[PDB]
C-alpha cells in the first residue's frame, strides 16, 4: 500500500528483514508458529504473577518525571516495564520483522549505516537497524519490539513517565495510568505497543511475541495523538472489567 | 505417538441430536477444529477453538471441550448433514487427524399417491390412446407398477420415468405411460393400475371403465 | 412437427382434503428440450417435470403435472405452456375439468 | 489420471507469496482412498524455514520460488502405498486451523513388477467308479499381465482348461489352471505345470502328484 | 441337452501354509445352462464377501461353461473349522450337492 525511508506501512514488507535465526536451542520457539497454547497449558501464571494487578502503587505526585534509567533483565511479557533507549541495534541479532509502533504497527527493515536500504536478508555481517525511537509529536515512534536470534523477545522505547511512594511503593508507568497522575495520556506516557494495562495493538505476530495473550478478544478503536487521527484495532481482554473507562 | 480416536460411525434420526465425541490424553488442553468432508468435496471447517464458529455455518452445529474429550453436537439433523467428520489437534509440533466418523441420517418411508388419467378425447381422435399412472412423493425407490386390461397382464408398451430424489423430503417420483392403438383402446373395458411398494399393507388399485363420462 | 399437448383431466370428482393432480402431456417431439411452465410460468409448488423419454420410433416424450387443492378447481384454471425451440413454437392449453354428466 | 511409474518423482504446487508479507502459513495434506487424512510438512513465506512430518522426513522436500508467486514439494521414490489425493490448505498465521481448501489432485501408481508364485492342488486320492479326477496348479501374486501356462512341454491339451485372470483384492492378479485325466494314469504318468512370465523372465515348473495321507 | 456340472474341491497347499495364507479352490466343470451358485459353507455356516468367480467360454465344439470359486483365508484362520464344505445350485441335479473335506486327516 505505501513504502518509505523505514516505515513500510499499509501492511507490505517485501524483503528486508534479517532471517538470522538460531535452532541449536531444543525450545522451538520456531517451530511455536504454527500453533499456539491454552493459557493454562503453557504455565503462564507463573510467568504473570510476578507483578501487581491493578493498583500497584499509588500517586507518585503531580510532577511527571523522566528518570528511564534501564530495563534490561526481565522480559516484558506483563504491562510492567522501564524500556530503555536504543537507537541502532546490530543485524545479527534479529529473527523476523521488527514491527514498531506509531501506535499503528509499522515495520523497519534493514538500513546501511550511511542509510542506503540494503537486500541481503539481513545475512551480511554489516546490516544494521537503525531506530532513533522519538514521540509522534517529534517523528518517529514511542517504541517496538522484535525477537532475539535465541529465542527470547526484546523491548524499548522512551523514557517512562516515574511514579512511586516510600514503603517500596514505586509504580512506573509505560502507559495509561489514568487516575495515577494528572491526566497521563499514552500520546505522552505511551512506550511500547501496551495501551493499557489490559490492552495490546494487535499486528500479524501479536501472537508470536506476547504468547500469553491467546485468551484476548478482538476490538475495533479510534485514537488522536497530536493532531492527527489513527484508525487501530486493539486487542483487550474480557478480565472483569468496566471497558468504558 | 499421539493418537486420536472417535466412534467408527454414528446414525441418528431427523430432527434429533446427534453426539460425535474426539477422545485422547488430556486432550482439554488443546485447541481442537472439526472438519466436514462430504463424499468427493474438498474438507471445509466447521467448528475452530472448541466452540467458535466461523462464517456461513448454521447456529445449529455446536461444540464442547473438557475433560478428555471433545463433542461436536448437532441438533435437528436433516439430510443435508450427512459427511465425514474430523478432529484436529496440535501436540508434540506435530498434526494428528483423527479418525473419520461417518454421520448418516435414517430416512423414513412415505406410502405412494396414485392417480391414473384416461386418455384424451383429442388424442384420441389422432388414432393413439395414452393411459398414464403417476405416483408422487413416495420412497425407497423401489416400486413396482403393474398394468391390467380387463384382468389381462401387460407386458413391454410402457415406458417408465423418474425424477431426481427431493433434499428436503427425500422423495421421488415415477409415471408410467401405456400407449395403444385406437382400435385396440376401444375393444376394452376396465382398466387398472396396480402399485405395489413399502409402506403398503397390500397392493392398490386404482381403476376406472371407459365409455361412462 | 409436433408439440401435441394433451390435457391430463382430474379424477370424476375426488371430492374430499385428497388433493387431486393434473397435467399435460407433450409427445412426438424433436429435438430435445422444451420448457414447461404453469400459469404465468409464476407456480412451483408441486410441480413435477419427469424426464424425457426415448419413444419407440426415435421421438421423445415428457409429462408434466401439479398437486392442485380439490376446492380450488371450482373458480381457479390452470395453463400447460410448452417452449420447443427448434421450432421457435409456444403452445398454451387449458387443462379444464371433464364434464361428468 | 496418468498413472506414475514406481520410483519417481511427484510434484504438488500451491500459490505462494511474490515476496511480501503473506499472513497465512502453508500445509500440505493427503488422503488414501477411505483411510482419513495425514500430514507431510509446512512453509511459512515471511520465514523460509520448512518443516516436515516424521512419516516422511526422507522423502519429502519443499521449496518455492517467490518469482513465480508459486510453492511446490517435491515427492520422490512413490510406492504403492503413496496412491492418494493430495490437498493444500492455508490457515492463518498463529491459530494453527486450515481453512480453505484448495481443490485436490490425484496421483495413480502401478504397484511394482515381479514374478509369480506357483501352487499345487492335491487331486482327489479316493477311487471313482467313472475314473476321472482333476488335478489343478495355481499361480497367483503377479504383475503385470499376461502369462502362459502349458503341461508337459505342452505336450498334453485334451481337457487344459485356464481360467481368465482374475483381479485380487491386494493389487496384483490371480489365476488357475486345471485338467481333468483318467484315475487309472494318476501314479504311472508325470505331471508338471510349467509357468513362464516374460516381464520378469520367470521360467518356473513344479510336479504335481496325490498328497500323502500317512499311508505313504 | 442340459448337461449337469461336476463340482470338484481342492484342499490348500502345504506350502501356502508356510507363507501365511490359505486359499481353497472349488471348480465346476463342463455344465451347459450359464446359470450357476456357489455358496461357501464352513462348520454349518455360510460365508460371502471374501470369495470370487472367475469363468472361460464354451468352446467351439461344446456349449459347455467352467466356472471356479476360490475362497481366501487369512493365516491362523485355517488353523480351525474342522469341516468345509463348497454347496453348488444348478438345474438337472435332483438336490443341491455337497462336497466336503475334513481339515485333519489329510
Ligand atoms: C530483496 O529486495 C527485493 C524485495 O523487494 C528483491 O529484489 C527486488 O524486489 C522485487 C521483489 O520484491 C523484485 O521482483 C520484481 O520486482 C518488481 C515487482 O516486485 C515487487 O513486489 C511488488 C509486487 O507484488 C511490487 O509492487 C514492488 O514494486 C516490488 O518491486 C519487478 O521487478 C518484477 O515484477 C514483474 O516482472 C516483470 C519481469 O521483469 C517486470 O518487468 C514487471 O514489472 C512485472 O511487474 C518483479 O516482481 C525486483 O525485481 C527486485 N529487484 C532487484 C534489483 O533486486 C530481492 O528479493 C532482494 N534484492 C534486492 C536487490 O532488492
Ligand atoms: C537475545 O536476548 C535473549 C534474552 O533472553 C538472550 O538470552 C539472554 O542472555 C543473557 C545474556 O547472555 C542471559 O543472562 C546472562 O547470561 C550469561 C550466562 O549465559 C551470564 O553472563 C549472566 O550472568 C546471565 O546469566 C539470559 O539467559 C537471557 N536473558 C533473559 C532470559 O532475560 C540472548 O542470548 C540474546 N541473544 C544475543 C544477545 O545474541
Ligand atoms: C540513533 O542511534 C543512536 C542513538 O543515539 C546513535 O548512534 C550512536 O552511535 C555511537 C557510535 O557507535 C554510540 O555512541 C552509540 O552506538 C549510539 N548512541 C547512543 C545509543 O546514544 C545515533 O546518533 C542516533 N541518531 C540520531 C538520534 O539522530
Ligand atoms: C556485506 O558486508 C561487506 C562488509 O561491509 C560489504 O561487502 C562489500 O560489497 C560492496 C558491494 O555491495 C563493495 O563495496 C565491497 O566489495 C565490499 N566491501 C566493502 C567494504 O565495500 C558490504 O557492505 C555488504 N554488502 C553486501 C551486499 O554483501
Ligand atoms: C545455530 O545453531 C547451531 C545448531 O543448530 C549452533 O551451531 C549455533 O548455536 C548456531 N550456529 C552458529 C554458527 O553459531
Ligand atoms: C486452567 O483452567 C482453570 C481456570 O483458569 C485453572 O484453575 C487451572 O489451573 C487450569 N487448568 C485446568 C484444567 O483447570
Amino acid at each position: 500500500q505505501r513504502v518509505q525511508l523505514i516505515n513500510t506501512n499499509g501492511s507490505w514488507h517485501i524483503n528486508r528483514t534479517a532471517l538470522n535465526c538460531n535452532d541449536s536451542l531444543h525450545t522451538g520457539f520456531l517451530a511455536a508458529l504454527f500453533y499456539t497454547h491454552k493459557f493454562n497449558a503453557s504455565g503462564c501464571p507463573e510467568r504473570m504473577a510476578h507483578c501487581r494487578p491493578i493498583d500497584e502503587f499509588a500517586q507518585g505526585w503531580g510532577p511527571i518525571t523522566y528518570a528511564e534509567g534501564h530495563g534490561s533483565d526481565q522480559r516484558p511479557y506483563c504491562w510492567h516495564y522501564a524500556p530503555r533507549q536504543c537507537g541502532t541495534i546490530p543485524a545479527s541479532q534479529v529473527c523476523g520483522p521488527v514491527y514498531c509502533f506509531t501506535p499503528s504497527p509499522v515495520v523497519v527493515g534493514t538500513t546501511d549505516r550511511f542509510g542506503a536500504p540494503t537486500y541481503t536478508w539481513g545475512e551480511n555481517e554489516t546490516d544494521v537497524l537503525i531506530l532513533n525511537n522519538t514521540r509522534p509529536p517529534q517523528g518517529n515512534w514511542f517504541g517496538c519490539t522484535w525477537m532475539n536470534s535465541t529465542g527470547f523477545t526484546k523491548t524499548c522505547g522512551g523514557p517512562p513517565c516515574n511514579i512511586g511512594g516510600v514503603g517500596n511503593n514505586t509504580l512506573t508507568c509505560p502507559t495509561d495510568c489514568f487516575r495515577k497522575h494528572p491526566e497521563a495520556t499514552y500520546t505522552k506516557c505511551g512506550s511500547g505497543p501496551w495501551l493499557t494495562p489490559r490492552c495490546l495493538v494487535d499486528y500479524p505476530y501479536r501472537l508470536w511475541h506476547y504468547p500469553c495473550t491467546v485468551n484476548f478478544t478482538i476490538f475495533k478503536v479510534r485514537m488522536y495523538v497530536g493532531g492527527v487521527e489513527h484508525r487501530l484495532n486493539a486487542a483487550c481482554n474480557i478480565g472483569h472489567h468496566h471497558h468504558h473507562h | 505417538s499421539y493418537v486420536l480416536t472417535q466412534p467408527p460411525s454414528v446414525s441418528v434420526a431427523p430432527g434429533q441430536t446427534a453426539s460425535i465425541t474426539c477422545s485422547g490424553d488430556k486432550l482439554g488442553d488443546k485447541y481442537v477444529s472439526w472438519y466436514q468432508q462430504r463424499p468427493g468435496q474438498s474438507p471445509v471447517l466447521v467448528l475452530y477453538q472448541d466452540s467458535k464458529r466461523p462464517s456461513g455455518i448454521p447456529e445449529r452445529f455446536s461444540g464442547s471441550n473438557s475433560g478428555n474429550t471433545a463433542t461436536l453436537t448437532i441438533s435437528g439433523t436433516q439430510a443435508m448433514d450427512e459427511a465425514d467428520y474430523y478432529c484436529q489437534a496440535w501436540d508434540s509440533s506435530a498434526l494428528v487427524f483423527g479418525g473419520g466418523t461417518k454421520l448418516t441420517v435414517l430416512r423414513t418411508v412415505a406410502a405412494p399417491s396414485v392417480f391414473i388419467f384416461p386418455p384424451s378425447d383429442e388424442q384420441l381422435k389422432s388414432g393413439t390412446a395414452s393411459v398414464v399412472c403417476l405416483l408422487n412423493n413416495f420412497y425407497p425407490r423401489e416400486a413396482k407398477v403393474q398394468w391390467k386390461v380387463d384382468n389381462a397382464l401387460q407386458s413391454g408398451n410402457s415406458q417408465e420415468s423418474v425424477t431426481e430424489q427431493d433434499s428436503k423430503d427425500s422423495t421421488y417420483s415415477l409415471s408410467s405411460t401405456l400407449t395403444l392403438s385406437k382400435a385396440d383402446y376401444e375393444k376394452h373395458k376396465v382398466y387398472a393400475c396396480e402399485v405395489t411398494h413399502q409402506g403398503l399393507s397390500s397392493p392398490v388399485t386404482k381403476s376406472f371403465n371407459r365409455g361412462e363420462c | 412437427k409436433g408439440p401435441s399437448v394433451f390435457p391430463l383431466a382430474p379424477s370424476s370428482k375426488s371430492t374430499s382434503g385428497g388433493t387431486a393432480a393434473l397435467g399435460c402431456l407433450v409427445k412426438d417431439y424433436f429435438p430435445e428440450p422444451v420448457t414447461v411452465s404453469w400459469n404465468s410460468g409464476a407456480l412451483t409448488s408441486g410441480v413435477h417435470t419427469f424426464p424425457a423419454v426415448l419413444q419407440s420410433s426415435g421421438l421423445y416424450s415428457l409429462s408434466s403435472v401439479v398437486t392442485v387443492p380439490s376446492s380450488s378447481l371450482g373458480t381457479q384454471t390452470y395453463i400447460c405452456n410448452v417452449n420447443h425451440k427448434p421450432s421457435n413454437t409456444k403452445v398454451d392449453k387449458r387443462v379444464e375439468p371433464k364434464s361428468c354428466d
